[PDB]
């Protein structure tokens, strides 16, 4: 048997001597992060997303992708525009494409942001195709094979 | 008939491209965009009427061609019309050792 | 009731502070007439003239007699009963705040009406008639009095000014109110094109009741689309 | 005064399979079509000389033309109102 | 779903349809009072037919609420009718005029369009119009061309002799196009219980399954369409 | 001259100052007339140097036609300066940190020296600076306030008279500041406040403003610029007459409405420039991220049990409308000749040829005398059975929402639907209640290779989401497999003679098995024929079927030979086949 | 349009890079073509045949997609795969150049 | 679909608290109605 | 309460830090009464390098958590002790981390003496044997040359790695500094545990 | 988020994952197999997997490796069960290659029935299984480095731990007794080939895949909100 409560306080339960302090499991991601570290926050994110998906939920590597992206900076960053600023501040074009193009355009202009072209939205907004799967690897013509075993 | 945001997302998820190049560029608003590569601003090039110049740094022009879309050029023009200077770094040339 | 009402009475106000503690009815009436009436841009020149003050006070009292709770009456002798009904309304509101009452069911049909053709067309027509008839007529009369002396003019001049002022619109405005039905042009003409897919579609078009609101992300959007228990029948 | 100048340029190859058979000679041919007799980068390029460095024949990414570009670093002899080598022209002018 | 589909259902859309010029209106020739009617049919005309429906599996062409339709039931007139469209164009001013443009001074002739079969600037009634045919020809600067091209891939027939006098006291074209609409493969059908289904099979009368006493269905609907939707009203109606 | 291939590695954004506009614009606009004859008025806001929107002329600047011309900016020399509408908040922050009379900062730079650079200016603006003293030049700093009746105008009250901060003396004040103050405040060297105010604004190229609606705003702006005298030299306290003041205010408000109309940010009748970006139907999400494409078809989908899962039924009319680009070479001229000679008249025909010698496309209606193709020619030919086509259904939520099917052209003209196997619906989450699906046939060689090698629907048989299979038997085929594989029918044993066993394999399109060992009266079991099908791909499977459920078990007598399904190397000898299997 | 404002916080020619090539004994990327790389190689060769037409296959094929696919399968593709993830600020590009005639081929079936 | 006139509609402000709106129509269907809104505020 | 668990687990934390105690451990009663008495409590430990690391446990209603000058005096005289002073540790109540004045004093003192590191932590970082918590994987610091060879194999710059805050519980228990690399053995449901290396970034305050 | 040439997932150049799925496997190339040792007891483990036909401490080392793998799996997934609400320990894992199927195929394609005892062949089979398991982490690298025997990065050693477990479970000498040395080499080649085929591709846009795969169940979460 064990206790499932409403509301979260890892600190107090950890302080209480009639309950096990090493097996605190809290639904909240913020509390888990703040008293356990970014890795436990990542694990809690995976667990919560898995619970939300349910039985039909996707392969575990997708939940791993979610958690590893949202916790790659040492703090739980959201998927909202604020998380995009936290993770990718130099990608002006991606943030313009997401939401509020005017504000981020003005901020980039005043900040003189140098935006490198990477990912999907940044090259798409510049009229170029992203460097992903079929174009991830450069293909160079074989000089010696053509000179020797061709022509 | 529209190949919307989610269709582009799906084609990306398949690592397609090429098909993305076809459908978007070669089939909607494909255009060639010339950039000086010495100043990062759009330039002027014409093969028939042999124009090879850019207004920003005239003599120092080293134009290269960048495949783009008319929508992207119009978007850049709109950003410049809002007094935001969109200058492009362009990929550096890569040479092998002698 | 007494506690909340006393607290509300003693609380200061940003705007009506000068008349907050005024026991003089005339001074408060004049204050409100200054605040709400147009065409009073410098509320100190007219102050010296007692007739201007009389005009403002009488105009304000007539306006309030017409405007505040008109269903109880629109004359001076009904002011006490209007205040009785206003007190009853405040009593009901503060009863609801007690949880003695629940809030009004926004989707129940105990407090809803359906206004079709006649009511909607009249409510759009008063505004359209005003804008397209009374405004041009007033403008034409003002221009005519600019062109001639106020005593010199003759009856035929008045009639010709009347008829010419309306040259220019009413039909186009009514037709646009019908065709558009667009909720902000706020238009109260719920209108739809008559698509004759069949006889059933036409008769169901003529038997349609449209909410025609806005409703953002809330439980309201779900709740107002459900089958309410007052719908049966 | 004539002088030796080093230039940077990215070519464009319309048929990389044909071109890569004889890369060096084909490169010099393309360069003498492109740069001989035209003002470019504050210089006139009288005569083409050997290429200092070149690049593998990369296939263009952003287009489906199957064409290649290659980068070339070549030295060429140039004839270097101070002076106006307006690019794309076959004569200078500093009148 | 039935409340929606019965209002979408094609039938006698207007009792005075010939006098009207309505855009995108379909007039289903044959209508039947249901063998199982309701009180609603005292007040509105029924729209549909009492098709013989076999709730059976036939080759799997009726999976995922598709319907197998007898080609003979289509040919005989089932769910057929006329589909109407209207093309109206008014002159911008007295500068324009209806009429077949002259090839020389037109200066703006349509590329490869027909421009024949026009009389006085209008295609006469009973004329079959293809995707390249020019209708309601209209030139301006009287030159320049502002003529109207048919556009639609599906050929139509013209039946409208009218050049009305508009509210601005000016003439306009207002021609009406008539389309021959049988029940093609891909047209949607639905029973009064709300079971939509796209018609995908054209089986001749010999290929249709038949009972011991010669009865064959018009539509073959998949039995799988029932249990999830619980449309038992359709089965009781049958 | 060579314009070599290149790719944009990075993009930098900057404030566009007077010099940037001056060196960027191709010409100068000083005339209010829009059109002067058929040709646009020279020197106006429609001058051809900016760009062409009509096929009647060329850009002059680039000598390209309307298609290949990308537009070029212009310069309108304003007779009075204007504030840049985007950076009014930046202007407010700058005015309240530097001395109005000398330009040196009035805040202590040492307090914000250590701080992170982008926020230094915001903390500097947060200081009151009211009545503060400027040490370097001994001048009291006034209070900078923002007018509430508009967005652009600035005032200044120094414990007293409120003088208006016109763009001219604002330019003077910003010019007083030096680079060191800007750098130490965390702003880039390119972020100097002198760039915030402009005397020569940039008129956008005609490519972004076609017309023969924002051009109206630009035209009124030019006219009002003409209505302003050229010699305006406003100083702090010039008390310019009300007519010049109202005209300058109108010119500034008109520029602000040209740029930022109906757009409100945390800062601050033709829709302005910035209104065109956001929202779904704006510039970004409708033009860049999405696109309208040629060579694409849409129609209602419907079932067809005769098509393989990797095949889609394509009506012949669509195949005649859509085209596939096949270049004519030595290896394919023999195969591509029938497509050419069929032409517009017969299927499979073709109507387009791109002659490399002429570098132009030709309609085959006039190619009777040429009568032949050549190496280096591109022939656009009708889609044929076996071509690969992309098959999509909105909403496209999964990786499998866009798959490549093989084209099966249905030559019957009465059919206009897209036909696809019912088992293929699981990819697109589609049904045949009226769904419409997109289909475009790749025409480029790279696109075809990529489609058939990477986007083929076989790659999406195993779900990327849950790593399981998505396709299978649905409804009809599930119940059919159950009926076929069960042990007993109501008539007794579930057997069929040799004729009906062969009838089962009639329409599988495979190589039919050998029934030569069966007498005409031999009775084949259902598990027997299922095994003769499964032996081609022998697998091992042992699982209870969905037909067997404990909840049913008390009622109805399950056949013990049906409640356990067992397959050994493709030999189905037990149970039934149903949803589980 | 009001931007719902949470207002969140945060020499134009790049120096040329020298293409440094990792020696074949220090290449760590997989010696088997990814399906992306194989698809790209087949597409590039097929387009090159579409524009040039020359071939090295002893068997006649009527379609460039087939010639390119069979060239990949028979390990005579005249194209090298340059795998590159590095660009140093020092102006140097670190790539691995793989010969597909030596790499294993993915399924593609 | 319109709310009833001459009827007090009290729904919570979900700086304000409970609010009541009374739209008063003086006479028949066509008389113009003056709406009076009573608010109970967080200030008391 | 937080104080008794803090008292046991802080010596546990010093034990994990592989550091020898200098001051003798007083009993719980003396410690708790002294916390109210003197407003704090000082614990001294020596590293393997043989440098002094000090720890300060502050009561919630103590003297030095209320205002600034007292806090300034305490740290100024403590850092004036003739010790090697490789690290100094503050432990304060959780809201006290939001009293910007005290952090201003600690920041300005850090500026005054930059050659040693000053850190401030809440109680929960020391109210349990954090490394033994189930949800926390096994953090461990790798040496500079091992991390450098790892990066050189991967052609990675140190900033390209995932970042871990120096205020994380297990990194503090490790004693990790900014510019150090931590290797984490994290359990996995797809590969049955996997190893990552993270880059330690300056602590959040 | 794009998989780079090290099969890390990185934004531009900043890492997001040291290895894509923590195993580097495509989600479309997985199968749920059973790990037969997890639920066994020590006596049962000895009965089923410990080999007694040949006297050698080598096979004792093999069994001790198997037991250590079982103890490991138990410890990690018990902790995983601990810090979750209701995610329990299961012995069914998604692995790229089902070794049991390959063994069954080779046994059903065998040229004979039960083989006669061959001690040298048994020792060769165990030694080659051990060598293959030790060289397995080179699938994430290449065969060049496998031949050069360059050190494996630690995360790559950890990536193949589950598959090393599975191979040691399925190719245990108790189950390999009827498999010849040539058959075992064929099995090893097939395992390596399928493992190579199951790896994620350089340049796959895995962020889009994760976004789609998580956003799809959100629709059903909406639909099941009313429940
Ligand atoms: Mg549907
Ligand atoms: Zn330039
Ligand atoms: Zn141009
Ligand atoms: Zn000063």
């Amino acid at each position: 048997y064990a206790i499932k409560t409403n509301g979260t306080n890892i600190f107090g339960a950890m302080l209480d001597d009639n309950i096990d302090p090493y097996t605190i499991v809290s639904s909240s991601i913020g509390d888990t992060m703040e008293l356990y570290g970014i890795e436990a926050a990542r694990q809690k994110i995976i667990s919560e997303i898995r619970t939300v998906m349910g039985d039909k939920g996707p392969n575990h590597r997708h939940l791993l992708m979610y958690a590893d992206l949202m916790t790659r900076t040492g703090q739980v960053t959201s998927l909202e525009k604020a998380g995009l600023n936290a993770r990718e501040p130099s990608n002006v074009l991606l943030r313009m494409a997401l939401s509020s193009p005017v504000q981020v355009l003005t901020d980039a202009a005043v900040d003189s942001a140098v935006n490198p072209i990477y990912g999907i939205a940044a090259p798409t907004l510049m009229g170029s195709v992203p460097r992903i799967g079929t174009m991830y690897s450069d293909i160079i013509m074989d000089e010696k094979y053509i000179t020797e075993n061709y022509k | 008939l529209r190949l919307g945001e989610m269709e582009h997302w799906v084609l990306t998820a398949q690592g397609a491209m090429q098909t993305i190049i076809e459908k978007s560029h070669d089939d909607s608003d494909g255009c060639i965009s010339y950039i000086c590569r010495n100043c990062g601003e759009p330039a002027i090039y014409n093969a028939s009427h042999p124009i090879y110049k850019c207004m920003n740094c005239d003599v120092q022009a080293d134009i290269g061609m960048v495949d783009s879309r008319r929508s992207s050029i119009v978007f850049q023009h709109e950003m410049r019309a809002a007094n935001v200077n969109i200058t492009s770094v362009l990929s550096p040339r890569v040479f092998q050792p002698a | 009731m007494i506690e909340i009402l006393e607290k509300s009475i003693h609380v200061l106000d940003p705007i009506f502070q000068p008349v907050q503690h005024e026991l003089n009815r005339e001074k408060i009436i004049q204050f409100l007439s200054e605040k709400v009436s147009k065409f009073v841009s410098n509320p100190s020149a007219y102050k010296s003239d007692e007739n201007a003050v009389q005009y403002l006070n009488e105009r304000q009292l007539t306006i309030l007699d017409k405007i505040l709770l008109p269903h109880m009456g629109q004359t001076a002798d009904t002011r006490v009963r209007k205040l009785r009904f206003l007190g009853l309304l405040i009593h009901k509101i503060l009863l609801v705040i007690m949880n003695v009452f629940p809030p009004t069911d926004r989707d129940s049909y105990r407090t809803k009406r359906v206004h079709g053709s006649g009511v909607s067309l009249a409510k759009a027509f008063k505004a359209i008639f005003n804008t397209s008839v009374i405004a041009p007529i007033i403008n034409g009369f003002k221009e005519l009095l600019k062109q001639t002396a106020f005593e010199e003019l003759t009856q035929r001049n008045i009639i010709e000014a009347f008829s010419a002022a309306l040259s220019k619109d009413l039909n186009r405005s009514m037709e646009q109110s019908i065709i558009s039905g667009n909720k902000t042009i706020v238009n109260r003409v719920s209108t739809q094109s008559l698509e004759r897919k069949n006889l059933l579609n036409t008769i169901s078009a003529l038997r349609t009741v449209n909410t025609h609101n806005a409703s953002k992300q809330t439980e309201r959007a779900d709740m107002m689309r459900r089958v309410h228990a007052s719908y049966p029948g | 005064m004539i002088d030796q100048k080093i230039f940077e340029t990215t070519l464009n190859i319309d048929d990389p399979t044909n071109f890569c058979t004889n890369v060096e000679a084909h490169l010099l041919k393309e360069l003498e079509n492109i740069y001989v007799g035209k003002c470019f980068k504050n210089s006139f390029i009288l005569n083409i000389t050997g290429v200092i460095q070149r690049s593998p024949c990369f296939i263009m990414r952003t287009n489906n033309s199957g064409r290649g570009y290659m980068h070339v670093r070549f030295s060429a002899v140039v004839s270097y109102s101070s002076v106006y080598y307006i690019p794309g022209r076959q004569q200078a002018s500093a009148t | 779903y039935e409340t929606n589909q019965g209002r979408q259902t094609g039938g006698w859309y207007c009792f005075s349809w010939p006098y009207r010029v309505d855009m995108n209106r379909f007039f289903q020739f044959y209508n039947e009072m249901p063998l199982v009617k309701t009180i609603a049919h005292n007040y509105v005309i029924p729209n549909g037919l009492n098709t013989i429906v076999a709730y059976m599996i036939y080759g799997g062409y009726n999976q995922e609420d598709s319907v197998i339709v007898s080609q003979s039931f289509i040919d005989r007139g089932g769910f057929a009718g006329t589909f109407y469209r209207e093309e109206k164009v008014e002159l911008e001013s007295d500068i324009e005029s209806f009429g077949k443009p002259d090839p020389l001074i037109t200066k703006n002739l349509k590329p490869g369009a027909n421009y024949e079969k026009l009389v006085d600037g209008f295609v006469p009634v009973g004329t079959v119009v293809k995707k390249g045919d020019i209708i309601i020809g209209k030139v301006a600067k009287i030159y320049i061309d502002r003529s109207v091209m048919y556009g639609f891939d599906e050929p139509a027939v013209v039946d409208a002799v009218m050049r009305p006098h508009g509210p601005n006291d000016e003439i306009f074209g207002l021609m009406r196009l008539r389309y021959e609409r049988n029940l093609n493969i891909g047209d949607k059908m639905s029973s009064r219980s709300g079971n939509k289904g796209i018609a995908a099979l054209a089986l001749p009368t010999s290929d249709m399954p038949f009972t011991e006493d010669g009865l064959q269905p018009d539509l073959i609907v998949n039995p799988h369409s029932h249990p999830s939707r619980m449309t038992n009203g359709q089965m009781i109606e049958t | 001259m060579e314009a070599g291939y290149a790719e944009i590695a990075a993009v930098q954004f900057n404030i566009a100052g007077d010099n940037d506009h001056k060196r960027q614009g191709v010409m100068e606009v000083t005339i209010s007339n829009l059109f002067e004859g058929t040709l646009p008025a020279e020197g106006g806001i429609y001058d051809a140097r900016m760009g062409t929107t009509d096929h009647h002329y060329k850009c002059i600047t680039c000598s390209h036609q309307r298609k290949q011309c990308m537009g070029h900016p212009g310069i309108l020399q304003m007779h009075a300066p204007v504030l840049q509408p985007l950076f009014i908040a930046e202007i407010r922050r700058w005015l309240r940190v530097i001395c109005l009379n000398c330009g040196a900062p009035i805040v202590d730079l040492k307090r914000y020296e250590h701080l992170i650079r982008p926020k230094r200016l915001i903390e500097a603006a947060s200081s009151q600076t009211e009545g503060k003293q400027c040490y370097v030049c001994k001048a009291v700093h006034p209070k900078i306030v923002k007018d509430s009746e508009d967005y652009f105008t600035f005032w200044a009250d120094q414990q007293g008279k409120i003088d208006k901060l016109y763009p001219q003396i604002i330019r003077e004040i910003f010019s007083r500041v030096t680079y060191d103050t800007v750098v130490k405040l965390g702003r880039s060297k390119n972020s100097h406040p002198e760039k915030l105010v402009l005397k020569a604004i940039q008129i956008p190229p005609i490519s972004i403003r076609p017309g023969i609606d924002i051009n109206n705003v630009i035209q009124y702006l030019v006219r009002k610029n003409l209505l302003i005298p050229k010699d305006l030299q406003i100083v702090r306290g010039q008390k310019i007459p009300l007519n010049i003041d109202r005209n300058l205010q109108t010119i500034q408000q008109l520029y602000y409405n040209f740029l930022l109309d109906s757009v409100s940010t945390t800062a601050t009748p033709a829709p302005s420039i910035m209104r065109r970006l956001p929202r779904k139907e704006g510039r970004i999400r409708k033009s860049l991220l999405g696109s309208q494409v040629w060579s694409i078809s849409r129609s209602t989908i419907c079932g067809n049990s005769d098509l393989h899962l990797d095949e889609v039924g394509y009506p012949i009319s669509f195949a005649r409308t859509l085209q596939v680009a096949e270049t004519v070479q030595h290896y394919n001229i023999n195969r591509l000749m029938p497509y050419f000679l069929n032409g517009k008249r017969q299927y499979p025909g073709c109507s387009r040829v791109y002659k490399q010698i002429t570098q132009s496309v030709h309609d085959i209606e006039g190619l009777k005398q040429d009568f032949r193709l050549e190496v280096g020619d591109i022939l656009y030919r009708d889609v044929v059975t076996g071509d690969v086509a992309f098959f999509n259904r909105q909403p496209s939520l999964e990786r499998s929402s866009i798959g490549v099917h093989r084209i099966v052209v249905l030559e019957n003209p009465k059919i206009s639907t897209f036909q696809m196997n019912v088992s293929a619906c699981a990819w697109y989450n589609a049904d045949f209640d009226g769904d419409q699906m997109n289909l475009w046939v790749p025409w480029s060689v790279m696109s075809r290779v990529e489609a058939e090698l990477l986007c083929s629907v076989r790659n999406w048989f195993i779900s990327t989401k849950s790593s399981g299979p998505v396709n299978g038997q649905v409804q009809d085929s599930t119940v059919g497999s159950f009926l076929l594989t069960r042990t007993n029918t109501p008539m007794g044993k579930n057997v069929m003679n040799k004729l009906h066993a062969m009838g089962l394999f009639q329409t599988t399109q495979t190589d039919p098995p050998c029934f030569a060992n069966y007498s005409p009266t031999d009775l084949l079991d259902g598990k027997s024929v299922v095994s003769m099908l499964l032996r081609q791909t022998p697998i091992n499977y042992q699982r209870a079927p969905t037909w067997y459920s404990e909840v049913y078990a008390p009622y109805m007598h399950y056949n013990k030979q049906d409640i356990s399904t067992q397959i050994r190397n493709g030999e189905l000898i037990e149970g039934v086949l149903d949803k589980k299997a | 349009y009001v931007e719902t404002e949470e207002e969140n916080l945060v020499f134009v020619q790049a120096s040329s890079q020298t293409l440094v090539i990792i020696p074949d004994n220090e290449r760590i990327t997989s010696n088997v073509l990814t399906t992306f790389e194989a698809t790209r190689l087949v597409a590039v060769r097929a387009q090159q045949l579409a524009i040039n037409g020359s071939t090295m296959l002893k068997k006649k094929y009527s379609s460039p997609i087939d010639i390119a696919k069979q060239e990949l399968f028979n390990r005579k593709i005249p194209l090298l795969v340059m795998r590159c993830i590095k660009v140093t600020p020092e102006g140097q590009k670190i790539v691995e150049i793989w010969n597909p005639r030596e790499m294993g081929i993915p399924l593609l079936d | 679909e319109n709310i009833r006139f001459n009827t007090l509609h009290i729904h919570y402000h979900t700086n304000e608290i409970i609010r009541g709106e009374f739209i008063s129509q003086p006479g028949g269907a066509f008389e113009n109605s003056s709406q009076i809104i009573i608010r109970y505020m967080t200030t008391g | 309460m937080a104080m008794q668990k803090l008292f046991t687990y802080i010596y546990e934390f010093i034990e994990y830090r592989k550091m020898v105690l200098l001051e003798e451990k007083v009993p719980y009663d003396k410690f708790v009464q002294m916390v109210l008495n003197t407003g704090f409590f000082r614990i001294n430990a020596e590293t393997l390098n043989h440098g002094i690391v000090s720890v300060f446990i502050f009561g919630a209603n103590g003297k030095y958590v209320h205002h600034g000058g007292d806090m300034r005096t305490l740290l100024t005289n403590t850092l004036n002790e003739k010790k090697h002073y490789e690290e100094l540790i503050l432990i304060v109540d959780k809201p006290v981390l939001s009293k910007k004045n005290i952090l201003d004093i600690i920041v300005e003192q850090r500026a005054a003496n930059p050659t040693i590191v000053i850190n401030i932590y809440p109680y929960h970082l020391f109210c349990i044997n954090i490394p033994k918590v189930s949800a926390i994987p096994k953090h461990k610091l790798i040496t500079q040359e091992e991390a450098q060879e790892f990066l050189g194999r991967e052609y990675l710059q140190p900033q390209d790695l995932m970042q871990i805050s120096a205020s994380d519980p297990p990194v503090v228990w490790l004693g990790g500094r900014p510019g150090d690399f931590v290797q984490i053995e994290r359990p996995s449901e797809t590969a049955m545990h996997a190893v990552v290396i993270r880059f330690i970034t300056k602590s959040k305050i | 988020c794009i998989v780079d040439y090290y099969r890390r997932v990185s934004i531009d150049t900043r890492l997001v994952q040291q290895l894509y799925g923590e195993d580097g496997l495509d989600a479309r190339q997985l199968e749920t197999v059973r790990f037969e040792t997890i639920m066994l007891s020590d006596q049962e483990l000895e009965d089923k997997f410990k080999y007694t036909g040949i006297q050698s401490p080598l096979f004792e080392e093999e069994f001790s490796r198997l037991k250590k793998d079982r103890d490991k799996y138990r410890q990690i997934f018990l902790n995983v069960e601990n810090f979750n609400f209701s995610q329990l320990l299961t012995d069914v894992r998604q692995v790229p290659v089902n070794v049991a199927s390959i063994v069954k195929n080779i046994l059903l394609s065998s040229t004979s029935g039960v083989l006669p005892f061959d001690e040298k062949s048994i020792l060769q089979k165990y030694a080659m299984v051990k060598t293959f398991c030790k060289n397995l982490p080179y699938v994430f690298i290449n065969n060049i480095q496998e031949r050069l025997q360059t050190p494996i990065p630690v995360y790559l050693k950890r990536a193949a731990s589950l598959m090393r477990m599975l191979i040691r479970i399925e190719l245990a000498t108790v189950k390999t007794l009827n498999i010849t040395c040539e058959q075992m080499s064929a099995i090893l080649d097939l395992i390596r080939l399928q493992y190579t085929q199951s790896l994620i591709n350089y340049g796959e846009a895995v962020g889009i895949l994760a976004a789609q795969s998580v956003s799809e169940p959100l629709t059903q979460y909406m639909l099941d909100s009313h429940h």
